[PDB]
């Protein structure tokens, strides 16, 4: 095609590892940079659905306040730790993940040291957990789900153990979103929205794939005004 | 009308040249050639 | 009149950078005329010059051609542009045009302090810099994003002005709510739980005087940064709320905004942990504090890297001002309780002034003088008393926070319309024996209001007279002045001044230390005419000493082992003729040493001659 | 011919409130309330404290009352309008605004609970009440809730919002922007005059070339002494060697 | 701002030397023709109506982005007055 | 002293036509002596407005007189102050000399009254220049108006109250400046004189006495007298003003109206309904932009524009003369002697 | 379906007119009632197409600023009142259409007067255009085009007569939009969304239809996210 139709959205992307991933798209009409960025947005970061710690149980700890002997960290700085930890199953049927893990001694507790589930992996393996010095006895079971947007501990309030302690949810392999709609000339007219956002990621997806994931929410929410009532 | 005292018209800097390392060889081959016989 | 010349209406290029500056491609034709001609006839458009002409000298016959190649003319060239009146150097400042439709002319809001111009129509010039030479200086000596730091002060002019701090300061500030049950969760278990749920109830805040954490601290802890603004998008916590989070080795105890504050300027300098050392996250960011962060950066990091600084501080402050939604309301600008009782006991306290006359105590003057001080201190009294109002109770008042940050309002300004404005001057200059009762709020009445504009005459008639008197003084000093020009190798006449940190008199006989300003203005980026042992460290000779080391040099002073200092200065100097590096010392716009030849006879005259339109005139002698 | 505003002019309220168009929005992203009517003119807050004209914001909130309640009202000198009276009209424009908006068949937004939660975190809504009185008691205070208009979202904090009246002025014929290249020149004193067509050139002022002065504009200085303006056979060549 | 500007600054003993280096560097760069560059190969001056600023834009934004290289020299009496005129003719085509 | 009429608007013309001056026949204060003079005197009072004035080296000395100041029989601006005998206000008037002024104690009209009673024991007065609490039986006279202390384009502004008398200033000479809308408003708000400005100006046309209409065209409208007289009233179509704004009279009345003495038959140049109608009210949110409107700057929505909301007829007027030269007369003709 | 999917949202329209029309939708997630409001209004604004008065011919009258005998309005009062006609034509080939009428004498001149063309129609029969006293001749063609968006007098330059004078182009058919995210609950949790509507339309088309294809420029929009580079 020649004039309007190839007069199109150049789409051009640039991506370095899974985590970066630049996306420019020009020529668009009138705040239109802005009309797409914004909801690619606000999708970007609720809805591309993801993983958190969602409750945790120490065996001897009750409340949250608490400090574990032989261990350095205290019960909020190891819960807070957690909250770093980024998981990924593979199917629906995962729906709530219990990891298990337990170590003793003069040992480091890192993330790989979580005893291996079939269809769940973890991204996050060097991660740490805590130092752990001598008589050292760490036992827990950390939960693990796939939810949507931020879910403050107070909001869900699990309960596996009666002993055990919420967390705040971050769902989201998008780390940040950002959009920025600066002019381009294109010869006749000058008034020109010029799209391009950049999405951070994890690592458990990628950037454009996210990007791709959060277009077809979209487009499959523009259906829904399908049958009038 | 004439240009000013003071700034870039500084007795200091109102002479000074500029070589590429290219005329820097060029010039010293004009005094090679000086060499008569 | 210069031939490459033009002028139009200013108006305020909010996405411009301080690099360029918006200029009517209409204009532009015309003032890039030639370069375009010629321009022409490298391309297809026109065959020659006379071709070229008459190819524009209609407006319905240029092909959008044309425009591209002024846009190709224009590349890498640059403009003057200048103010009413050209007070200081930085009244002419240079510019990348970067072409736009209409009439008006685009202009960066950071420079429009450089130029007191303001938008209600002033409007600027501009010139065009012909020769390659005018040109390489133009835009390397004269370049606006260049001469950030004021020739006057080492005070940076680059300063966010009004909206830029108003949204940069909103965005940083902590609130605190309701103090009804105990705050004490510094000690108690008990005291986290109860006072978590009493929180989750109705009778504790999220931001409760509680020492330690108030219970906003206690529900929400962060683990990275990010974590923190997430929760702020999905509704969980204001940026103005106190909360808990972890930076690269601390549990910081710092809200939302505060945290995201950090990253626009570590962001814009990506050396993070060089941001974090600059910069004061412990309150809100006056202009002050911004003002301080500007300087910093411009000795830390570099030039230019400052100026990248520059705009994403107008940037963010500009959006973030948007967003916070401050307004002026009429229910906002709120009239203290106690007015009434200031007023009254005041009201009644006359009533004794009066029977105190009655019966032939006071003398009539005794009476007239006792009076207007009964106001002067009442009125004074009204003022902290709004302020304290707005400071305890309604510590987000619009009128308030801009005043506060070092955005816009004059605390006796505030006074006239939360408070009250209390006394006018009779047309000579006796003041008024009644006050004007009245605030801005409300009513100002029909009298009060006749006597009030007595005194603003005569402000206005005084303005007319700095306009061109300022001027008077400017004369003067340049007429002496101008010759004094920086050319030199180190004047070897060691000759020195001795700066005094210590004044004898303001109560009759008592050593004090004199203001940390007035001293910074005698030592600052000055030139040690001899070695300087003081606090540890060993300041050599001829050594420049920096803002850094003239705070040393103070805190010195403060322990007691200097009370004068030895430094080179104008006022010694052997150059008949002019004045060396040594001897002026650092300030060139720039913070580094003087450069040979600046003409720094007429930068003086100038810092001199612009704030003297802000001194009161009366008569000369 | 026919002016239609634009850019380059100039309006203000009979207050005192100058100021230029600088930016023309497009309808899609302005400033729009929770009923889709959206703002014509947005005006800085920060020119309000310095100058003194609460007037303005005054007649703002009269205005707001007068627009829901689709009347005008005359407020004399002194004698006028009294802070309780407007309050009053607030009162009853709220239930035009947000009394359709019951029978219309909607509540609440998030965001405009939202913005209530950042409201009374302030102060301008007493803790505890329901939303719908909150917005009553932020209505009387003159202000609303306002979205953004390009994302969406609200705008953190009430705004206030009214209908002022605002007039467009008188473009003088300095306004007529003056760019000149090169033109004519006077008989006796050699430099660049105007007239007719073409523009006249601009005053280089003592004041402006002490400014070149103070900079290193050596060059720049002696151009607008000579070649600009009154070498004669200078600005010749000159044109000819820009040629 | 303009590219290391302070690394310009930093190359010079006065600030006011910088500028007259890199305006007369700019008029050698036009005169004698505008490819008598020192650094053209890979990385290099650019436009965008194509990548054409690779032939005669800006002069200077040229000279500056030489002398931010350690190729040029700048001397008080580098070369004799009126001999570098002669040379430099001799070794630039393009007039 | 003779000055091209300020037809920028009737408004503006017409103060202009009440425009008071300092400099002039040189005899008088001419440009030395200043400050004393430029300064507003205690005597000002409803006698020359205090804010009105300009603004820069001729300050103060050129002023428009205030709303009921009159010259009585030689140049003296006699304000009016009501009487009031003893504790009882009166609905009588006094056109009091400067001088006359300070021998009485006189009283603002802001004090609380019942009618002809005084409400107050201890309210305010002012002597002589000298704001003094005074009581209900010392006060002799009383301010006629709160209107009177101004002029004419100050008394405009709805909130007077509220605002700085310096940037007061600044809105009353702004009002000088507005220029005709062929869409014209009154303000949502106004102080009560828009009709008295427009009606005493020579903007809208009035009907003289009461009848019904005959013919309304664009051009005349033709009323009959119920006296059995029909007159034609044409109308200002499209005129010059000296400063180039449109000034045309648009009809308001249909056809066969019976009108009553005193109506708006057609609206002046800039009048919306017998009401002085300049600029046009707008809904307005007061909050920060980008930087859109930064130190004083104004965003406006498009939506402005897509109505005819802010748009204004101009007309410039060109003029060339053939002139007779030695060389032979200067003939005008289609004539263009070298292109196309 | 039954579970999530059945769970769906509920298009309900209520319509009276060409001019009004609501539109509720309901369940949706979190803030997602805002995530859709507002890009289809920032769309319903700007992207949709229309008619408007193009240009005007008045036949004794040669400039705009002329007022003309027997007829109480002037000329630019008169090509402001077409602003305000609202027209429309019914199928793409008609692009441009030239609606005529001449009326005489003691008559008021209604948009009703013009004569019928075949495949336009005319929403704003009574729209007062002028007022003729006696020996009023007004004879006159408007032409009316399909477009988007404003298009100033002077952009466009119409040359069907060359004593006819063009017009300000007012193509939104869409003269506002509205929406509201009240909070509905159903069974389980009680954040939920619902997104509402309201369009208002100058008749050119209806509100339905301007919502589709609002949707649609925004479905395009996403999938202008395909080729990357
Ligand atoms: C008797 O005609 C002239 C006498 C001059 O001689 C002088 C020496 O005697 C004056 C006398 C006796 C005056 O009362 C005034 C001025 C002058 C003189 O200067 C003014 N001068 C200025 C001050 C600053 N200059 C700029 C200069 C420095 C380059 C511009 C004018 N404003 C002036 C006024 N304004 C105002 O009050 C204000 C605040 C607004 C009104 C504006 C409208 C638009 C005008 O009214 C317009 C319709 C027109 O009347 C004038 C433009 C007129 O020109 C003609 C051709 O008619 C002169 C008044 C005056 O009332
Ligand atoms: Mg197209
Ligand atoms: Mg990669
Ligand atoms: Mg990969
Ligand atoms: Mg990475
Ligand atoms: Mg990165
Ligand atoms: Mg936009
Ligand atoms: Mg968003
Ligand atoms: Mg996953
Ligand atoms: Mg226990
Ligand atoms: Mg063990
Ligand atoms: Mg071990
Ligand atoms: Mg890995
Ligand atoms: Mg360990
Ligand atoms: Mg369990
Ligand atoms: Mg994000
Ligand atoms: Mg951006
Ligand atoms: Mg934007
Ligand atoms: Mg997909
Ligand atoms: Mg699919
Ligand atoms: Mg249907
Ligand atoms: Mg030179
Ligand atoms: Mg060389
Ligand atoms: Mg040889
Ligand atoms: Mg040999
Ligand atoms: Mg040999
Ligand atoms: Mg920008
Ligand atoms: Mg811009
Ligand atoms: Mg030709
Ligand atoms: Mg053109
Ligand atoms: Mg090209
Ligand atoms: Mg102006
Ligand atoms: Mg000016
Ligand atoms: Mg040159
Ligand atoms: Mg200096
Ligand atoms: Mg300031
Ligand atoms: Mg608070
Ligand atoms: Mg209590
Ligand atoms: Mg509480
Ligand atoms: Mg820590
Ligand atoms: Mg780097
Ligand atoms: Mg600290
Ligand atoms: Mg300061
Ligand atoms: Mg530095
Ligand atoms: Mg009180
Ligand atoms: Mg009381
Ligand atoms: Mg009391
Ligand atoms: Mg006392
Ligand atoms: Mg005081
Ligand atoms: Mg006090
Ligand atoms: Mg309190
Ligand atoms: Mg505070
Ligand atoms: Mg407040
Ligand atoms: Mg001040
Ligand atoms: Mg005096
Ligand atoms: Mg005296
Ligand atoms: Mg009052
Ligand atoms: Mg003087
Ligand atoms: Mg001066
Ligand atoms: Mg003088
Ligand atoms: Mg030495
Ligand atoms: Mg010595
Ligand atoms: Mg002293
Ligand atoms: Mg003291
Ligand atoms: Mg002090
Ligand atoms: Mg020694
Ligand atoms: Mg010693
Ligand atoms: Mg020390
Ligand atoms: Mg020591
Ligand atoms: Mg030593
Ligand atoms: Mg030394
Ligand atoms: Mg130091
Ligand atoms: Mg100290
Ligand atoms: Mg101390
Ligand atoms: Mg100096
Ligand atoms: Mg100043
Ligand atoms: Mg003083
Ligand atoms: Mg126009
Ligand atoms: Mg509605
Ligand atoms: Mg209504
Ligand atoms: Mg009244
Ligand atoms: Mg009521
Ligand atoms: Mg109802
Ligand atoms: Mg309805
Ligand atoms: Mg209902
Ligand atoms: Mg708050
Ligand atoms: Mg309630
Ligand atoms: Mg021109
Ligand atoms: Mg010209
Ligand atoms: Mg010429
Ligand atoms: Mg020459
Ligand atoms: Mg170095
Ligand atoms: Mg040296
Ligand atoms: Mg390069
Ligand atoms: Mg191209
Ligand atoms: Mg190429
Ligand atoms: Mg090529
Ligand atoms: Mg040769
Ligand atoms: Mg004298
Ligand atoms: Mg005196
Ligand atoms: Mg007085
Ligand atoms: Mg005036
Ligand atoms: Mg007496
Ligand atoms: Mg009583
Ligand atoms: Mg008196
Ligand atoms: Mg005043
Ligand atoms: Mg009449
Ligand atoms: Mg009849
Ligand atoms: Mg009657
Ligand atoms: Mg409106
Ligand atoms: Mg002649
Ligand atoms: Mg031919
Ligand atoms: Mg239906
Ligand atoms: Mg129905
Ligand atoms: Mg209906
Ligand atoms: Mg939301
Ligand atoms: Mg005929
Ligand atoms: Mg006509
Ligand atoms: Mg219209
Ligand atoms: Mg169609
Ligand atoms: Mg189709
Ligand atoms: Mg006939
Ligand atoms: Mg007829
Ligand atoms: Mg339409
Ligand atoms: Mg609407
Ligand atoms: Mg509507
Ligand atoms: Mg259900
Ligand atoms: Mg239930
Ligand atoms: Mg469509
Ligand atoms: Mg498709
Ligand atoms: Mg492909
Ligand atoms: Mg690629
Ligand atoms: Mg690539
Ligand atoms: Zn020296």
């Amino acid at each position: 095609m020649l004039d309007s139709k190839l007069k199109a959205p150049v789409f051009t992307v640039r991506t370095q590892g899974r985590e970066y991933g630049e996306f420019v798209l020009e020529p668009l009409e009138r705040g239109f940079g802005v009309t797409l960025g914004n909801p690619l947005r606000r999708i970007l970061l609720s809805s591309i659905p993801g993983t958190a710690v969602t409750s945790v149980y120490i065996e001897d700890v009750l409340h949250e306040f608490s400090t574990i002997p032989g261990v350095k960290e205290d019960v909020v700085e190891i819960i807070l730790n957690l909250k770093e930890l980024v998981v990924r199953f593979l199917n629906p049927s995962l729906q709530t993940v219990t990891l298990l893990l337990k170590a003793e001694g003069p040992k480091e507790v890192k993330a790989r040291d979580f005893l291996p589930v079939a269809d769940v992996e973890i991204m996050n393996p060097d991660l740490h957990i805590a130092t752990l010095e001598e008589g050292g006895r760490l036992n827990m079971e950390v939960r693990v789900d796939r939810g949507v947007g931020y879910v403050p501990a107070e909001k869900h309030g699990i309960k596996d153990r009666i002993n055990a302690i919420p967390v705040d949810a971050v769902f989201s392999p998008v780390r940040r979103v950002a959009f920025q709609v600066e002019d381009t000339r294109l010869g006749q007219r000058t008034d020109l929205d010029k799209l391009t956002l950049r999405i951070w990621t994890d690592g458990s997806v990628t950037p454009l794939e996210a990007l791709n994931q959060a277009v077809e929410i979209l487009r499959e929410h523009l259906t829904y005004f399908s049958n009038p009532q | 009308g004439r240009l000013i005292p003071a700034g870039t018209g500084s007795d200091f800097v109102r002479f000074t040249q500029v070589v590429d390392q290219k005329t820097l060889k060029a010039i010293e081959e004009a005094r090679k050639e000086a060499v008569e016989a | 009149r210069v031939d490459y010349s033009g002028r139009s209406v200013i108006v305020v290029g909010p996405q411009l950078k301080l690099h360029q500056c918006g200029l009517p491609k209409r204009m532009a034709l015309e003032l890039f005329k030639p370069f375009l001609l010629k321009k022409m006839e490298e391309k297809g458009i026109a065959p020659n010059v006379k071709a070229a002409r008459r190819m524009l000298e209609r407006q319905r016959d240029i092909k959008d051609e044309v425009w591209d190649a002024l846009e190709e003319v224009i590349h890498g060239k640059v403009v003057l542009l200048n103010r009413a009146p050209t007070l200081h150097r930085l009244g002419i400042q240079a510019f990348q045009p970067v072409l736009v439709e209409g009439q008006s002319i685009q202009l960066h809001p950071l420079v429009c302090e450089a130029f007191n111009a303001d938008f209600d129509g002033d409007q600027m010039a501009v010139h065009v810099p012909l020769s390659s030479f005018a040109q390489a200086e133009a835009r390397i000596q004269m370049l606006s994003a260049h001469n950030l730091l004021s020739p006057a002060s080492g005070e940076p002019l680059a300063k966010p002005s009004r909206d830029i701090i108003l949204g940069l300061y909103y965005i940083t500030q902590v609130r605190k709510e309701k103090k009804g049950a105990g705050l004490e969760f510094a000690t108690p278990e008990e005291a986290l739980a109860a006072h978590e749920r009493g929180e989750v109830a109705l009778n504790a805040p999220i931001k409760v005087a509680g020492r330690e954490t108030s219970v906003g601290r206690l529900k929400y802890v962060f683990a990275n940064p990010d974590e923190a603004l997430l929760a702020v998008a999905h509704g969980i916590v204001d940026l103005q709320d106190v909360v808990t989070v972890r930076y690269m080795g601390k549990r910081l105890e710092t809200s939302p905004g505060r945290i995201l504050f950090a990253r626009i300027v570590a962001e814009a300098v990506e050396d993070e942990k060089v941001a974090w050392e600059l910069i004061q996250l412990d309150v809100p960011q006056e202009k002050n504090s911004l003002k301080d962060l500007v300087y910093q950066a411009f000795l830390r990091l570099g030039m230019e890297k400052t100026a990248r600084l520059l705009d994403a501080l107008k940037y963010y402050g500009f959006t973030f001002s948007t967003t916070s939604g401050i307004t002026i309301g009429i229910d906002d600008a709120v009239i203290p309780e106690e007015k009434k009782q200031y007023l009254e006991e005041a009201d009644r306290k006359l009533l004794q002034i009066e029977q105190a006359y009655e019966m032939g105590f006071l003398t009539d003057r005794e009476r007239y003088d006792q009076i207007l001080q009964l106001w002067t201190e009442t009125t004074e009294k009204v003022t902290q008393a709004v302020f304290k109002n707005f400071e305890e109770n309604y510590p987000f008042n619009p009128l308030y926070v801009m005043a506060q940050s070092g955005a816009r309002g004059n605390p006796q300004q505030i006074r006239q319309l939360c408070g009250l404005r209390g006394l006018m001057q009779k047309p000579s200059g006796e003041t008024f024996e009644v006050p004007v009762r009245s605030s801005f709020r409300e009513g100002l009445t029909v009298l009060e209001y006749f006597i009030s504009s007595h005194g603003a005459r005569k402000g206005g008639a005084d303005t007319a007279l700095r306009t061109a008197d300022s001027g008077y003084l400017t004369r003067k000093l340049v007429d002496v002045t101008h010759e004094i020009v920086v050319r030199e190798a180190d004047c070897g006449t060691t000759n020195y001044i001795s700066v005094p940190l210590f004044q004898p008199d303001e109560v009759t006989r008592s050593l004090r230390l004199r203001k940390r300003a007035d001293i910074e203005a005698g030592l600052y980026g000055r030139v040690l005419a001899r070695e300087v042992e003081v606090l540890g460290v060993r300041l050599e000779e001829g050594r420049y000493l920096s803002m850094d080391d003239v705070h040393l040099l103070i805190k010195a002073a403060e322990a007691g082992e200097i009370q004068e200092v030895p430094v080179r200065s104008p006022l010694t100097c052997q150059t008949r003729y002019g004045v060396c590096q040594k001897c002026y010392g650092y300030d060139l716009s720039m913070a580094r040493p003087v450069s040979i030849g600046e003409a720094v006879g007429i930068v003086a005259a100038q810092s001199i001659g612009e704030p003297g339109t802000q001194l009161t005139m009366r008569t000369f002698h | 011919q026919k002016r239609k505003l634009q850019v380059g002019d100039k309006l203000a309220n009979r207050h005192g409130n100058k100021g230029v168009v600088a930016k023309i929005l497009p309808v899609e992203d302005m400033p729009h309330l929770p009923d889709g009517t959206p703002v014509d003119v947005i005006l800085n807050p920060l020119g309000v404290p310095s100058r003194m004209n609460l007037g303005q914001i005054l007649e703002t909130h009269l205005g707001l009352a007068g627009y829901f309640l689709g009347q005008r009202y005359i407020s004399p000198i002194f004698d006028g309008a009294k802070e309780p009276e407007i309050k009053e009209l607030l009162a009853q424009a709220f239930e035009v605004y947000f009394g359709k908006r019951k029978g219309e068949g909607f509540g609440v937004d998030k965001r405009e609970v939202e913005v209530l939660r950042r409201a009374e975190k302030l102060g301008l809504v007493t803790p505890g009440k329901t939303p719908e009185e909150q917005l009553k008691e932020l209505f009387l205070q003159g202000k609303v809730v306002l979205y953004d208009g390009r994302t969406g979202e609200p705008i953190e904090g009430p705004i206030v919002v009214g209908q002022m009246f605002i007039m467009k002025l008188y473009h003088m014929v300095e306004d007529k922007m003056h760019a000149r290249s090169t033109g004519p020149y006077s008989l006796i004193t050699q430099q660049p005059l105007g007239g007719k067509a073409q523009f006249g050139g601009q005053r280089f002022g003592e004041m402006e070339v002490w400014a070149l002065e103070a900079y290193g504009a050596a060059h720049t200085l002696q151009e607008m002494l000579t070649l600009k303006s009154d070498d004669i056979e200078g600005r010749n060549a000159a044109y000819e060697a820009i040629i | 701002a303009e590219p290391g500007i302070d690394k310009l600054f930093g190359m010079v003993d006065s600030k006011y030397r910088l500028t007259v280096v890199v305006a007369k560097r700019a008029q050698q760069l036009l005169r004698h023709g505008f490819k008598n560059t020192v650094l053209e190969p890979e990385e290099r001056p650019k436009m965008q109506t194509l990548e054409g600023l690779f032939d005669d834009p800006n002069a200077e934004t040229w000279a500056m982005k030489e002398l931010l290289t350690g190729r040029l020299v700048f001397g008080e009496n580098l070369v004799p007055e009126d001999r570098l005129q002669k040379e430099m003719e001799r070794i630039y085509p393009g007039e | 002293l003779s000055q091209f009429k300020d037809e920028t608007n009737p408004l503006s013309s017409l103060r202009h036509k009440r425009r008071i001056s300092a400099l002039g026949p040189g005899g008088l204060t001419r440009e030395r002596a200043g400050f004393d003079v430029r300064d507003v005197h205690r005597t000002h009072y409803g006698r020359i407005c205090p804010v009105e004035t300009p603004e820069g080296a001729n300050i103060g000395l050129i002023t428009s007189l205030a709303a009921y100041a009159r010259v009585d029989e030689l140049g003296f601006i006699r304000t009016p102050y009501r009487r009031v005998v003893g504790g009882v206000v009166t609905d009588e008037v006094v056109y009091m000399t400067a001088t006359e002024e300070d021998r009485y104690t006189i009283a603002q009209a802001n004090t609380p009254l019942e009618g002809n009673r005084i409400a107050a024991e201890r309210v305010v007065a002012r002597r002589k220049g000298e704001p003094v609490i005074v009581s209900p039986e010392e006060v002799e006279f009383m301010d006629v108006s709160p209107k009177q202390v101004f002029s004419v384009n100050t008394n405009l502004i709805p909130f007077l109250e509220h605002d700085d008398a310096n940037r007061a200033l600044m809105g009353s000479n702004m009002q000088t400046q507005a220029v005709p809308l062929i869409r014209a408003q009154a303000p949502v708000v106004m102080t009560g004189l828009e009709e008295r400005v427009v009606r005493d100006s020579l903007a809208a046309l009035y009907a003289e006495e009461d009848g019904e209409v005959a013919k309304v065209d664009g051009n005349r409208i033709v009323v009959r007298y119920e006296d059995g007289r029909l007159v034609e009233y044409p109308l200002r179509r499209f005129y010059r003003s000296n400063q180039g704004t449109a000034l045309d009279q648009r009809p308001r009345v249909v056809v066969g109206q019976r009108v009553r003495k005193g109506d708006l038959l057609a609206d002046g140049p800039a009048s919306e309904n017998g009401f002085l109608a300049l600029g046009q009210n707008v809904l307005v949110a007061i909050m920060p932009f980008d930087g859109y409107n930064f130190e004083d700057a104004i965003v406006i929505s498009e939506e402005l524009l897509k109505r005819d909301f802010y748009t204004s007829i101009h007309i410039e007027r060109y003029e060339i003369e053939a002139r007779d030269t030695k060389l032979g007369p200067e003939r005008i003709t289609r004539d263009i002697p070298h292109l196309s």
